[PDB]
């Protein structure tokens, strides 16, 4: 959990990023749901490259919303599959946002 | 727009419309940029702004605006003391709501042009809002500001005698202490009195944050006027860099009273040293790089020496002896004399570490040391905020990085500024 | 006819196994010990270059004001010699020209 | 000062700024210009100005406050701001939102 009675302290200062970094986690259903289908839509968007295709209402579905609560939530702790299966990150600074993760599959 | 522009040996400025009220929803900025080996000195002549204020205040940076360290926000009715700075670039901002505006503000600008000159708490250098302390006592007779040495008036006390309670000066600008000299107080009006016997120096750079001085592994205690007739000064070994200085007494004969004189010097006046302006903003944020950093995300501001509130680190804080690297392009050919390493705030620091250079990219050369056994290796800091000032021979370069070779056990991180000339 | 048997070729590809199955192992709790066929890793190993990235434009309105922001996609596959196959994203959000706080840089979600 | 007047009889539409300059008054810069207005239920300043607060862009936000760090504002009933705790009604905050409207644009 957050240090709230170390940031909430005063009602006229605040550490920035304090909101994003003391915001509640999301329900754990949701964020797989959202993860299904960011992997799904950028899967799809890879091949069609590795073709040459144009994909353009492919890329039209990625919900900026979604992202932008799961780069908040892999914050606050980037999570890791079941050798694991899946990596997941955010990170965060004052002129971008960005998520990075990955999945991999075994031949065994 | 408003945002004029200026560099002329004397001018004044003033809000738009003077003595007329000031317009509403300004946002204005005005720079004063130095010619080399100049200084600037600025006084202000009228202020009434209406009214840590909320609504309209004037800023003032020793920089470019949010870049470089925040001298002030002034604001109301006390006249921003006048202030001098070699740091060669001086900016000022001004902010207006959509509602109410008053008389506004103007003052004029000015230029001109051991290590033992006092810095002027004397001679009014130190102006009475740079003065504060803990608490006063119930009286009001032996407030802060009458703190001038040789004033012929009671010392200062606080509410309690005790090891807590503390007086606070604000340098505004990067300045040097070599030596701290007291006084004690009798009463003019009560021939009993007061005198410290002993007592603490603690030092900072920014005011959140401090270091308290040691000597060898024990923290010091000076010791003091024996009675408050006559000066007593004690000289540092070795000059502190500082910005907020604090003395703290320690043990008193009977009762608190300070008298205190600061001595000292600019960093600017080694023979030809000046900032190259890691501190000041003039290197743009697109000519820093390093090896490796904790995150994608970098933000190379952290580099900074005063002006970043948290440092530099590498993507892994125990990497390999000697590989990672901190680089700057000072965008013209230049001569390097020095650095000032800091650490950074984890709370680590670098404590050994070497430098190199080029003229140009894809080559390096070796800072060696003058024996020819090995390259030359500098010793930094020993604590994370109190910069340390590192000086060799003569090098012309404009490539220039520091690569680390010993750290605190917290990792490497670092904050850093290079002293260059011409 | 060329173009037509290499659409044929671009459509063969589409439907496999892989491109089902990945979504879902990547978002079950576990299912670490998922079982890919040597054959599948191979027909996977034939259709992915190693790289892509792609810069997208979108707006935002906050109120009054609108203000317009670049999503950068970077994507990379690669199969191991060992037939395992792995697939990585990276996606970042920025001002158009670069800003200290921005909506899309800072939205403050309630959640 | 702030007012010397009373421009209005129901609060202006579609305004884009506030600061309330006595306890009891409150003025708008709004499109035809300025207005200054007062609610004799000395409440409502809250709701006028929430009602209002879909127009105020991030930084003018930022101005008030700004120790705030861009981060989200709450108003007390008795107007001043104070930064907002993650706790808060949802409702009494200014620079929250709760989606990011959003449009794709081709290139
Ligand atoms: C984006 O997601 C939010 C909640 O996750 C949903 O309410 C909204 O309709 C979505 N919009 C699109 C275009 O998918
Ligand atoms: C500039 O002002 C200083 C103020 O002391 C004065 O000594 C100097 O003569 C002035 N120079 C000019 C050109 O006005
Ligand atoms: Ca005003």
């Amino acid at each position: 959990q957050c240090q709230r009675e170390t940031a909430e302290k005063n009602d006229y200062y605040r550490v920035p990023h304090y909101w994003d970094a003391c915001s509640r986690a999301l329900p754990d259903q949701t964020r797989y749901k959202y993860v299904e289908q960011l992997v799904d839509l950028t899967l799809n968007y890879h091949y069609d490259a590795s073709h040459g295709l144009d994909n353009f209402d492919v890329l039209k579905r990625i919900n900026v919303t979604e992202v932008s609560l799961l780069i908040s939530d892999f914050r606050r702790q980037n999570r890791r599959g079941g050798r694991t299966t899946f990596n997941a990150a955010g990170s965060l600074a004052p002129h971008a946002r960005s998520l990075e993760f990955s999945v991999r599959l075994f031949a065994n | 727009d408003c945002s004029k522009n200026f560099t002329s040996p004397n001018g004044t400025i003033e809000s738009p419309g003077f003595p007329e009220k000031y317009p509403h929803n300004l946002d204005c900025t005005f720079t004063i940029l130095a010619k080399p080996k100049m200084e600037i000195i600025l006084q202000f002549l009228i202020f009434d702004l209406e009214h840590d204020c909320k609504y309209d205040w004037l800023d003032i940076w020793d920089g470019i605006p949010h870049v470089g360290p925040l001298i002030g926000k002034y604001c109301g009715t006390k006249t921003p003391s006048e202030l001098r700075s070699s740091t060669g670039i001086l900016s000022l901002t001004f902010h207006t709501d959509m509602a109410v505006a008053k008389d506004g503000f103007s003052a004029r600008y000015y230029l001109v042009h051991q290590c033992n000159v006092p810095l002027g708490m004397e001679s009014g250098r130190i102006a009475n809002e740079q003065i504060s302390a803990s608490s006063t006592y119930s009286d009001g007779r032996w407030t802060p500001q009458q703190s001038r040495l040789h004033g012929d008036d009671n010392g200062w006390t606080p509410n309690l005698d005790s090891n807590k309670e503390y007086l606070q000066v604000d340098l505004r600008f990067l300045t040097m202490l070599t030596a701290i000299a007291t006084q004690g107080a009798i009463s003019r009006e009560t021939q009993n009195g007061y005198y410290v016997k002993s007592y603490k120096l603690e030092v900072s750079t920014n005011g959140e944050d401090w270091m308290v001085y040691r000597h060898g592994k024990n923290h010091k205690v000076f010791q003091a006027n024996n009675d408050a007739t006559e000066v007593v000064l004690n000289k540092l070994h070795a000059p502190l860099l500082t910005r907020f200085v604090r003395i703290r007494p320690q043990t008193w004969h009977s009762g608190i009273a300070l008298r205190l004189e600061l001595f000292g010097c600019r960093v600017t006046d080694a023979p030809c040293s000046n900032m190259l302006g890691m501190l000041s903003g003039l290197i743009a944020d697109s000519q820093i790089s390093a090896s490796s950093t904790q995150e994608y995300l970098w933000s190379p501001s952290a580099a900074r020496l005063v002006s970043s509130r948290s440092g530099w680190f590498p993507r892994i804080p125990q990497a390999q002896p000697g590989e990672e690297w901190l680089q700057v392009d000072l965008g013209t050919p230049k001569t390097v004399k020095g650095v000032i390493i800091q650490g950074a705030r984890a709370r680590a620091f670098v404590r050994k570490f070497k430098v190199s250079y080029s003229l140009n990219g894809k080559d390096w050369e070796y800072i060696q040391d003058p024996r020819t056994q090995q390259p030359k290796l500098f010793e930094g800091n020993m604590h994370y905020d109190t910069p340390d000032i590192r000086r060799f021979d003569p090098i012309p370069a404009q490539y220039v990085r520091v690569y680390p070779e010993r750290w605190s056990p917290a990792g490497i991180g670092m904050r850093l500024e290079v002293l260059g000339c011409d | 006819s060329t173009w037509v048997k290499k659409v044929i070729w671009y459509l063969s590809g589409r439907n496999q196994t892989i491109l089902q199955r990945m979504p879902q192992t990547a978002s079950k709790p576990s299912d670490g010990n998922v079982q890919i066929s040597v054959e599948d890793a191979k027909i996977f190993g034939a259709h992915m270059v190693p790289k892509q990235t792609k810069l997208l434009r979108f707006v935002v309105n906050d109120g009054t004001r609108y203000q317009m922001c670049v999503m950068k996609l970077e994507s990379w596959a690669h199969v191991f010699r060992d037939y395992s196959v792995s697939f990585q994203v990276r996606l970042t959000f920025t001002e158009a020209n670069n800003q200290t706080y921005t909506f899309c840089t800072h939205p403050n979600l309630i959640v | 000062e702030c007012c010397e007047f009373i421009n209005v009889n129901h609060p202006p539409e579609r305004c884009y700024d506030f600061k309330m300059c006595n306890r009891f008054t409150v003025a708008l810069r709004c499109p035809d210009g300025e207005v200054c207005y007062s609610p004799e239920k000395t409440a409502e300043i809250r709701g006028i100005v929430t009602t209002m607060t879909h127009s105020l862009t991030r930084q003018v936000v930022h101005n008030k406050l700004t120790s705030c760090n861009y981060n989200p504002l709450y108003l007390e009933a008795d107007g001043r701001i104070r930064c907002g705790k993650v706790n808060d009604k949802a409702q009494y905050l200014l620079g929250a939102a709760g989606s990011v409207p959003y449009r794709w644009i081709n290139l």
